[PDB]
Formats: C-alpha cells, sequence, structure tokens
C-alpha cells in the first residue's frame, strides 16, 4: 500500500541556462 | 524498448529528505522506476534501481528518459 502524501506540494530544480 | 516493457526516469539533481521518513532520496543522473499511472499533486512514488529505496518524490527533480 501507498504510503499518504504531505501537506504541501512537491519542490523544483534550480532555473539555469 | 524490444526484450524489456518497464517504464523509467531519469533524475537531474540530487535529493535529500531533511526533516521526513517517506522522501525518496537521489543523486543526478541516476535511474527511478514508477509505481504509480500519475502523480499526486506534483509527487511521484517510485523505487531507486541502485538503493531499492522508495518514497514520494518531486517528479520535476526527473525527466522521461527517453526525451
Amino acid at each position: 500500500h501507498i504510503p499518504p502524501a504531505p501537506n504541501w506540494p512537491a519542490p523544483t530544480p534550480p532555473v539555469q541556462n | 524498448g524490444s526484450h524489456m516493457k518497464k517504464q523509467k526516469v531519469k533524475t537531474i539533481f540530487p535529493h535529500t529528505a531533511g526533516s521526513n521518513k517517506t522522501l525518496l532520496s537521489f543523486a543526478q543522473g541516476d535511474v527511478i522506476t514508477l509505481l504509480i499511472p500519475e502523480e499526486k499533486d506534483g509527487w511521484l512514488y517510485g523505487e531507486h534501481d541502485v538503493s531499492k529505496a522508495r518514497g514520494w518524490f518531486p517528479s520535476s527533480y526527473t525527466k522521461l528518459l527517453e526525451e
């Protein structure tokens, strides 16, 4: 069984060229 | 492929749990296999190939292997 998700949205990688 | 039938994603930066237990950690260029047919609010659930660890992780820290 899959565990419960957190109370916040997932983060993102750095913004680079 | 042609002799295989497993979907994957490839990571593009390292990840860490910091203050949690349900978060999958990894490095850049690692291989992770999906465990759900869709993501949850930006979080995917997967199993790492090298560590064989499981957990939620940001889908955006990975890209489709076969771009």
